[PDB]
RNA sequence: GUGAAACUAAGUGGAGGUCCGAACCGACUGAUGUUGAAGAAUCAGCGGAUGAGUUGUGGUUAGGGGUGAAAUGCCACUCG
RNA sequence: CAGGGCCUAAGAUCAGGCCGAAAGGCGUAGUCGAUGGACAACAGGUGAAUAUUCCUGUACUACCCCUUGUUGGUCCCGAGGGACGGAGGAGGCUAGGUUAGCCGAAAGAUGGUUAUCGGUUCAAGGACGCAAGGUGACCCGGGUAAGAAGGGGUAGAGAAAAUGCCUCGAGCCAAUGUUCGAGUACCAGGCGCUACGGCGCUGAAGUAACCGAUGCCAUACUCCCAGGAAAAGCUCGAACGACCUUCAACAAAAGGGUACCUGUACCCGAAACCGACACAGGUAGGUAGGUAGAGAAUACCUAGGGGCGCGA
RNA sequence: GACCAGGCCCGGGCGACUGUUUACCAAAAACACAGGUCUCCGCAAAGUCGUAAGACCAUGUAUGGGGGCUGACGCCUGCC
RNA sequence: UUACUGUUCCCUGGGAUUGGCUUAUUCUAACCUUGUGUCAGGACCUACGGGCCAAGGGACAUUCU
């Protein structure tokens, strides 16, 4: 019943990522670019991408920057589309 | 009467020798990869060298 | 096989501090522990033998014994012994090899070993290859014997011992031909301390090959090295020793 | 196929070095609690430097 | 072969701090270098190379000390 | 995949306890501690910089749900097992290599010539199963009664185990191999485009023999003395004690669903580590081609990487 | 036929031999060595390290352990 | 080092720890040693150890002065 640990759920999420590499890979693979807190799971980003947007998550991926600053790959089911998802944020 | 034995005798010995094989292939598979020489696309580049 | 292990003292030769106090000791092939009984508990029931195994641990060779409760134990091997003879640890017990039983049930005259000086702790003495222990007389409380050092000791009556000598008689017979076999078994290489210099060993100094230069040879820590009886005056055992050894 | 005489840093691992020389290997003994001491009132800004965590990009596994 | 042994001829067997010789570990001679490419190396030969062998990783022994197949040698280019 | 969430050695700490001007030292269970044990994945493709990590295809492990059955289980505890040396050589296989065949292309201004050039490839895993290999009592091929692997039963402090007794059982052991995976996928070559990058179609044949491992069967066998870790996972099972419970727990097949933390860049027989240098040096381990050769020596070459950071 | 790839013989001294040693001027005739001898120790052992508790020796028991000298083997090892 | 002055290991005596009956030897109750003997908590201590009961020594020795 306990997560790993305890936090601002509203701050797993920071901003999502804005590079020609990332928008190339929302049409290829369904997936979305989102900066994430250090202290944060693959658990609590799947739970947290479901009760924002409404939407179902296949997988997710992460990594550590040599920064200390933590990326998250989340790649979405087949059923919905990130890109139309993208155009309700503002970024194409 | 000693159908039954000799029947039920073979099934638990292939059963037992389908698991030992499989327990041996998996620690080739350990064994080698400790030794950083198992994936085939990896020895097939390295085949002659 | 349930009876060896291999929680031993590793580290030989250095104490808890981490400094070598019994010098000499170190490299050697690795050995386990075998558990042998001394003590001959669970008595008045046959046990035979079926091995005769190697002990890295001694000298001597051991015996497997197999009891009708299944129990399995290991115990030294006496030297006339075969693959088939029983065992047995009681009082009315015969008087034969391999046997163990008190002092007091056994005659004038007897092939004894592995014998202990108190109830309880098992036998210490008479452990080596070819060990044997001869009973001279008995006399009321205690009952006085012969070692294999030649010294007669005064032993207590309750005691309990084993019958024969021990096995492998023919161990010195054989010279370890080179060096190598004696690193095998843990023992390295003894330095001569008037080769020394003198900080290291009051023989060192001197050119040349040289002479002792002193009143008496010393030890490495200043004391003599012949002659002078360690042994402690006014001992707790000193009553219980009938002579010296020869 | 011999080493130099200089070479004494062979490049050790830094888990080892810091069972020898880390933060809680100072703490343990009391002079290693004086030498933190010293060291604070130097005002020195690394109190450490043979130390790493157990886990991240300076994990030495 | 003998009374039985001792002894003795072949074959099998593949022992050894065995032999030659790379890796690996060592460093005997000479040259070169000697404000060196290098605070001990390069070049040509040399020794051991199944053993008392070599080596990694992780550890132990700390100075009126430790360690030393013992040179007063080594113990962070520092050791009477 | 590697490490942790599992185990333990060396060794370090140590509840209490013992000792001691202080600091503290010794030390029991216990806990930390990989250099070990245990535990589930491959091929192909994509490509400014990453992929056994992303995509495709085919698998595996754990948990949960579902469907029946069972209906006392789960720890503690007992036992088995895990569990191990060196040397030596033989045998059976494969990797790999060579040649041949097949397919395609080729005229490389010379005296002659195609004898030339290139390709001939594919894993983890699932299912089946093996000798003329090794092993297993009986004879000089046959016969025969015990006997192997692997099971069952029984007595005693006595569930399992151990020990003893009785009994069934000619077959067992595993690298390799067959088949699916495995598609006109991959591929030489050819047809067209160009900013020359590659793109888009097309895409034949895809077999055999010999050599043969330092690798696999293999802690297989033989010999020898120096006599060759531990714990957990796993498996079997009573009593005592503890916790929980009619499913809310154990157990079996299929199907379906779900899937923690850290490392992952780049250099690594080095210009990036260690040597104060972009230093003729040192740096564990893995992969091991062709000709000659006993050979991983040596000489010349392939893949691939380089022409040594002042020159004339 | 290249590269690669043992020079040998007679005699003597020391040490038996394989090995180890002064990292950076000494690899030896020095050290070690198997063996031999003397002496100590009967286990709560001697010895060794510690203020002490205690540890090693040893989970060993006089065919074993510690210490001194000598140093394969062969002939010997005298007198006070 | 058979230089001077000292320290330590070790040996020995007096005193404390330390007691009883006899003519120095014995006795057991202090003290020393041992137990895979036994009991013990939620459980284990066959993991040191603790309590109890035994065994061997015994007023010696260890320790302090
Ligand atoms: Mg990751
Ligand atoms: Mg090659
Ligand atoms: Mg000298
Ligand atoms: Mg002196
Ligand atoms: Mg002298
Ligand atoms: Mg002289
Ligand atoms: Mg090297
Ligand atoms: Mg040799
Ligand atoms: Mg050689
Ligand atoms: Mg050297
Ligand atoms: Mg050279
Ligand atoms: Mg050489
Ligand atoms: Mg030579
Ligand atoms: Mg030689
Ligand atoms: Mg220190
Ligand atoms: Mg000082
Ligand atoms: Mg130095
Ligand atoms: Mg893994
Ligand atoms: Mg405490
Ligand atoms: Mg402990
Ligand atoms: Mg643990
Ligand atoms: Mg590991
Ligand atoms: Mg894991
Ligand atoms: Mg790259
Ligand atoms: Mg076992
Ligand atoms: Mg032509
Ligand atoms: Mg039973
Ligand atoms: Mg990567
Ligand atoms: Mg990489
Ligand atoms: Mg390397
Ligand atoms: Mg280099
Ligand atoms: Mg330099
Ligand atoms: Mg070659
Ligand atoms: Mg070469
Ligand atoms: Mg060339
Ligand atoms: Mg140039
Ligand atoms: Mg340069
Ligand atoms: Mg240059
Ligand atoms: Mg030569
Ligand atoms: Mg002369
Ligand atoms: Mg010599
Ligand atoms: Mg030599
Ligand atoms: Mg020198
Ligand atoms: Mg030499
Ligand atoms: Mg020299
Ligand atoms: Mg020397
Ligand atoms: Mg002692
Ligand atoms: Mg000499
Ligand atoms: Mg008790
Ligand atoms: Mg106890």
């Amino acid at each position: 019943k306990y997560p790993r640990r305890i936090l601002d759920v509203y701050q797993i999420l920071q901003s999502p990522i804005i590079t020609e590499a990332a928008i190339k890979n929302i049409a290829d693979e369904n997936s979305l670019l989102f900066t994430v807190d250090v202290r944060a799971d693959k658990k609590m980003i799947r739970e947290a991408i479901s009760n924002f947007f409404g939407v179902k998550v296949r997988k997710v991926n992460t990594l550590i920057r040599p920064d200390g600053t933590k990326k998250a790959y989340i790649m979405l089911n087949k059923e919905y589309n990130a890109s139309e998802l993208a155009k309700k944020i503002g970024i194409f | 009467s000693k159908l039954q034995l000799k029947l039920e005798q073979k099934i638990k010995m292939k059963m037992a020798k389908k698991i030992r094989l499989r327990r041996n292939r998996l620690m080739r598979k350990r064994k080698l990869r400790k030794r950083g020489a198992w994936p085939p696309s990896k020895m097939k580049k390295l085949k002659n060298v | 096989n349930n009876l060896i292990s291999g929680q031993r003292r590793c580290g030989k030769g250095r104490n808890a501090r981490g400094i070598i106090t019994a010098r000499h000791r170190g490299g050697g092939h690795k050995r386990l522990y075998r558990k042998i009984d001394f003590r001959r508990n669970e008595k008045d029931i046959y046990g035979k033998i079926v091995t005769i195994e190697y002990d890295p641990n001694r000298n001597a060779y051991i015996c497997l014994i197999h009891y009708g409760d299944g129990e399995k134990r290991y115990i030294l091997h006496p030297r006339g012994a075969i693959i088939g003879d029983t065992i047995v640890s009681g009082t009315e017990v015969p008087i034969k090899m391999g046997n163990a039983l008190p002092l007091t049930d056994m005659p004038l005259g007897t092939a004894i070993h592995n014998i202990e000086i108190t109830l309880g702790r098992g036998g210490q003495l008479a452990r080596a290859a070819g060990a044997v222990a001869k009973l001279i007389a008995k006399e009321g409380k205690s009952a006085t014997l012969k070692l294999p050092s030649g010294e007669v000791r005064l032993i207590s009556k309750n005691c309990s011992a084993t019958v024969g000598q021990v096995g492998n008689v023919g161990v010195n017979q054989k010279r370890l031909g080179r060096a190598g076999s004696k690193r095998w078994l843990g023992k390295r290489p003894v330095v001569r301390g008037v080769v020394m210099n003198p900080v290291d060993h009051p023989h060192g100094g001197g050119e040349g090959r040289a002479p002792i230069g002193r009143k008496s040879p010393t030890t490495p820590w200043g004391y003599p090295a012949l002659g002078r009886r360690s042994r402690k005056r006014n001992k707790y055992s000193d009553n219980f020793i009938i002579r010296r050894r020869s | 196929g011999k080493a130099a005489l200089c070479l004494t840093k062979r490049s050790r691992s830094r888990k080892s070095l810091a069972r020898t020389h880390g933060f809680r290997l100072r703490m343990s003994t009391t002079s290693g609690r004086a030498l933190l001491k010293r060291r604070r009132a130097k005002g020195r800004k690394i109190l450490c430097t043979k130390t790493n965590p157990s886990s991240g990009k300076r994990a030495s596994p």
